[PDB]
RNA sequence: AAAUUGAAGAGUUUGAUCAUGGCUCAGAUUGAACGCUGGCGGCAGGCCUAACACAUGCAAGUCGAACGGUAACAGGAAGAAGCUUGCUUCUUUGCUGACGAGUGGCGGACGGGUGAGUAAUGUCUGGGAAACUGCCUGAUGGAGGGGGAUAACUACUGGAAACGGUAGCUAAUACCGCAUAACGUCGCAAGACCAAAGAGGGGGACCUUCGGGCCUCUUGCCAUCGGAUGUGCCCAGAUGGGAUUAGCUAGUAGGUGGGGUAACGGCUCACCUAGGCGACGAUCCCUAGCUGGUCUGAGAGGAUGACCAGCCACACUGGAACUGAGACACGGUCCAGACUCCUACGGGAGGCAGCAGUGGGGAAUAUUGCACAAUGGGCGCAAGCCUGAUGCAGCCAUGCCGCGUGUAUGAAGAAGGCCUUCGGGUUGUAAAGUACUUUCAGCGGGGAGGAAGGGAGUAAAGUUAAUACCUUUGCUCAUUGACGUUACCCGCAGAAGAAGCACCGGCUAACUCCGUGCCAGCAGCCGCGGUAAUACGGAGGGUGCAAGCGUUAAUCGGAAUUACUGGGCGUAAAGCGCACGCAGGCGGUUUGUUAAGUCAGAUGUGAAAUCCCCGGGCUCAACCUGGGAACUGCAUCUGAUACUGG
């Protein structure tokens, strides 16, 4: 989506009474990524033969306008 | 202390700190004696304690743990202020 | 680390033939050697003190084919080294290996000297090198391997070798394709065309 | 075979010691003038054998004091 | 290096309701049953959801 | 310190984060400073497209 | 602990080893008290990859030095092939 | 032979000139940052800020061949044989291959990190005397005989954890006497006293109490005197700034004794004297690790102390010691202070300026990787085990070096762009086309070297009683690589995938056109812009560099612009208003002496690396490396005596 290079490393599983490290992610899985340097919900991390974008993403538009000052 | 190595040390080294303390207490009264009959003026006892409190400092020194050239002082001292008394 | 453009708008510049080209035609006839290049080259503007060591400099990089960390490396050598710096400083731009490739005949052009070499098409003494800055001591061979010996470009090429002057430093035998460096050429040995001392005067400033 | 050095005495207020100043010439480092450095030293000097302005002979010996590390060899002219 | 577990065993569900439905106890519920039913295993903690997490 | 913003026309106002550079600026006294066009919040100068890396502005396709 | 002993320079992927006696309690390429010699794994095969000063060797082994098991390799090979 | 033999200026004050004088630029250099752009490889470098706080994992263990032992897994004999086909082999015991915890030994004071403090309990150079020193060495000799404890363990039992608490039991190379006592210590001598530990391998005759006795080998222990290495101490010189810091000091300065340190010493104490330092800069204040070295400079100098190596100092902060050969101890102890964390609220724990990493600060500096394959370190007889030292790997154009992004031919010279006196030129062999090539990158195969050693043995020699055990040297065998799919080589096909940045008024190499019109903007300096702008913005063209190019920051140079080399003071900046005069600086001329300065020779040192010279190896280079030269600086001896000094 970005058009960048990253790499990755440090992957995270969550087991409801501790958080453990594992090296590999197969399909199918969710995982966690730590030391990303650009990256945002709806970017396609994807192998770097073969570059491709999956169905975007759709973001519910803002409702509710303010102004902050820090005073 | 956040290795095994360091904690055995620990409770060893507490060890050899009582056990070396205590000669070195039991050694430290015998010159302090010999000093004591220094102005007390006596002529047998004075060599008495002299001659009892000279071989204890010799195990000491063996042993390490005072030096020997320590013990050497000590005798050499006292000795020559007995020799100056009587 | 090469350039990469045309060759005989270098040789317009300064207004006299680089030999970037074979030479199967005319250099008046297949350009304007006496036009410098661009709208303006009609007009011969004045050339400074500066202009015309940098003139000198710059046209000499385009003969041998260098580039300016490679020569000033060159220039710094040549200081360093006993003697004239002058000579010098030619003596390692003729010790450049792909330039007595050139010159000892397997090559119409220093460009395809360097094409060549590049390629494994050389070797020195049997072992094969393919860095065209190969420094070339006296009494080296250099030859072809035996692929690309059956290359006709360095054939074209040894026929315009004997048409072209023999250097003395170099022995050569076209029958196995075949060179030997005798010893580095001094300064007699090359053409008077080229001053040294402005090189000199120029990195000196 | 020893070292030696010699300089002026100048205090001997001092019960058996005596405070000795030795002259040298030293070549400036920057401008090349030659200039003189004093260098003043106590020295250990038994039967207070030692006046003002006294022509003395030191020896660089045991530290004998807390700034004493000198004792006399010879002195060479009395009473100037 | 091989997949330990098949992919089509993989189950990858989302807890969604009205505010108050009982979300945040039912994911926890069913933390618990899948713990106790692998402890069990082998016998015969503090519990934080936040994000996404597995289970057996 | 006041600084000074180059090129043709500038995205600038309040509170607005950058990061200046040495150079001093003849003609107005008091300035010592340069604005660096195309780091952090100062953008890159628009339709310069010469001299590119002077003011930040990426390489235009063609 | 007096030892003769290896200190690695040279570019990485070509070691160049420096025999040199030095005290056990410093760095390999740390302080040492006098060179010897030298080694080089990686020698032409035309040119002499290993020189070392017998003499200073005997020297200090006598004095009471220890000599390293590579260092030991040396003396032997040495002392054969020549 | 060779080893310092090297030195550029320009713009700018004026109507114009000369001078003075400041500002700016042309050159190298970086631990760089940013902007644009970005192919490969080798080598190197990579928090300059907050010595800011730290989650998480590792960074210091090993030795059963020291000792009581066996918790756990594999055996050995037995065994209800658990068993029925002895198919299955379902109990037992350190009994041992091995070994958790425990005592004990050694190491943890090395290796690694940082530069806060320190202007000197620091560093550099040269000297010394009053010292100690584990392991590694060399020699001389001893290694005899006992005793009392205690861990672990047992019983009970407290605790959430951390960790314990009472009562018995158990050894040792743990502890302690006793014997012995000298080339050791003390003492003028006579005389007095000081230590030890054993453990593994094998064994012919004898051998019971089957455990032994004895014999041999290896190793360890004790004392002394050595060597080496390491460390402590002292002296001299040198090693920033400030006088808008001139007086400073009371253990202070010396002495006599007493104590103390491994050693000398106001180290310390009691007296006694009245000192001591300072204008040759004391004291006080600010800053700062020092050196070899690095950058620059013709040099003299200037700046600097990343990386590499030596030394110092520090380990949350302030103290204090203990053990220990060695610490006042990064990953040890105690106390106090600040901070953080766990908790059952009853109480506990910790210190990344180790390797990674996190937050924060900043313009900015990287992976919670692999291997102990090699060097080295610790322990161990060895095997081995540990080692975030080290070797390697990853990211970063951060620097240097190398190489590619094609080669040759190819004309009215295409199109199109640009200007154009409409004639043309222009981009331009440039393109298109035609022949050749595959460096690199991809594919598949081959393929060194970093690997020495160490095991199973096999032979030979020494050792004795031994053809045992062990020690030393050849031979056979299996082998030992993290990097790594290594460097390197081979065949495929296709030019196939690989160029950008800055500038063009002068300095300074590069010129026109179009927009604007003192606006917009440029600018290092001088200065450009008010209708023709070679200076702004765009294009074309050209110039200079190149996987880099520019800007910014910083040092030196130019700057003889702090002038030692090498400047000035009548009017440009600069002679105190004048005189006396202490300190200081300098000083007529001869005779003798000395040799302080000066010079010569020698000797020792000036760590290595770096630099420079001649050579070697990475295909060359960067890079690595042999030898030299240099390190002219210091000390000490011997002289020389013209000059300066006495
Ligand atoms: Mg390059
Ligand atoms: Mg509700
Ligand atoms: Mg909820
Ligand atoms: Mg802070
Ligand atoms: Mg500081
Ligand atoms: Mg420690
Ligand atoms: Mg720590
Ligand atoms: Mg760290
Ligand atoms: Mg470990
Ligand atoms: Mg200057
Ligand atoms: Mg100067
Ligand atoms: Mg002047
Ligand atoms: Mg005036
Ligand atoms: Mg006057
Ligand atoms: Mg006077
Ligand atoms: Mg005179
Ligand atoms: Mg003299
Ligand atoms: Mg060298
Ligand atoms: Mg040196």
């Amino acid at each position: 989506v970005k058009a960048a290079r990253e790499r990755f490393g440090r992957i995270v599983q969550m087991h409801a009474n501790k958080r453990e490290e594992i090296k590999e992610v197969r399909a199918g899985d969710i995982a966690a990524a730590i030391g990303l340097k650009d990256v945002t919900t709806g970017d396609t991390l994807c192998d770097p033969d073969a570059p491709i974008i999956l169905e975007r993403m759709e973001f519910p538009e803002p409702v509710i306008s303010i102004a902050v000052e820090p005073k | 202390a956040n290795i095994k190595s360091a904690k055995k040390r620990a409770i060893q080294s507490e060890k050899a700190r009582k056990h070396n303390a205590s000669r070195r207490s039991m050694m430290r009264t015998f010159i302090k004696k010999v000093y004591a009959a220094i102005e007390a003026g006596d002529k047998a006892a004075a060599q008495k304690a002299f001659n009892e409190m000279q071989p204890i400092v010799d195990r000491q020194a063996a042993k390490g743990l005072i030096h020997k050239n320590k013990a050497a002082r000590h005798k050499a001292n006292l000795t020559a202020q007995i020799n100056k008394l009587a | 680390a090469r350039y990469l453009g045309p060759k005989l708008k270098l040789s317009r510049r300064e207004g006299t033939d680089l030999f970037l080209k074979s030479g199967v035609r005319a250099i008046d006839t297949k350009c304007k050697i006496e036009q410098a290049p661009g709208q303006h080259g009609a007009r011969k503007p004045r050339l400074s003190d500066y202009g015309v060591q940098l003139r000198e400099k710059q046209k000499v990089r385009r003969i041998y084919g260098v580039l300016e960390r490679q020569f000033r490396n060159y220039y710094k050598e040549a200081a360093r080294l006993k003697g004239n710096t002058g000579e010098n400083l030619l003596a390692l731009l003729e010790g450049r290996l792909d330039n007595v490739v050139y010159r000892m005949g397997f090559g119409a052009t220093r460009a395809e000297a360097r094409q060549l070499v590049s390629h494994k098409a050389i070797m020195v003494n049997g072992r094969v090198v393919n860095i065209a800055s190969y420094q070339v001591s006296p009494n080296d061979v250099v030859s072809i391997r035996e692929k690309a010996k059956k290359q006709s470009r360095v054939k074209a090429a040894l026929e315009l070798a004997e048409q072209r002057e023999k250097p003395t430093w170099l022995e050569v035998d076209a029958g196995k394709m075949e060179g030997t460096f005798k010893r580095k050429p001094e300064r007699s040995d090359l053409s008077a065309d080229i001053n040294e001392h402005l090189i000199v005067e120029l990195y000196s400033k | 075979k020893i070292r030696t050095l010699q300089g002026r005495v100048v205090s001997d207020k001092m019960e058996k010691s005596i405070v000795v100043a030795i002259e040298r010439f030293v070549k400036h480092p920057i401008y090349g003038k030659f200039i003189k450095r004093t260098t003043k030293l106590h020295v250990h000097d038994e039967n207070n054998e030692c006046g003002i302005g006294d022509v003395v002979e030191i020896r660089e010996c045991r530290p004998l004091s807390k700034t004493k590390s000198w004792t006399l060899v010879r002195v060479v002219e009395k009473a100037v | 290096s091989a997949r330990t577990t098949p992919i089509a065993r993989y189950r990858n569900i989302g807890i969604s309701a009205h505010i108050d439905a009982g979300k945040t106890t039912t994911t926890e519920r069913i933390l618990f049953y899948t713990g106790v039913n692998h402890k069990i295993g082998e016998v015969h903690g503090i519990t934080i959801t936040s994000a996404a997490t597995t289970a057996f | 310190v006041t600084s000074y913003i180059g090129g043709e026309g500038h995205n600038l106002q309040e509170h607005s984060v950058i990061l200046i550079r040495g150079g001093r600026v003849k003609d107005l006294p008091g300035v010592r400073y340069h604005t660096v066009r195309g780091a952090l919040d100062c953008s890159g100068v628009k339709d310069r497209k010469q001299a590119r890396s002077k003011y930040g502005v990426k390489r235009p396709k063609a | 602990m007096v030892t003769i002993r290896l200190a690695r320079h040279g570019a990485k992927k070509r070691p160049f080893y420096q025999v040199v006696v030095a005290d056990s309690r410093n760095a390999r390429n740390g302080r040492f008290i006098e060179r010897v010699g030298f080694f080089n794994p990686i020698a032409s095969e035309k040119e002499e990859g290993t020189r070392l000063d017998l003499d200073r060797i005997a020297h200090w082994v006598g004095q009471g030095a220890t000599i390293s098991d590579r260092v030991a390799a040396l003396i032997k090979e040495v002392n054969k092939a020549a």
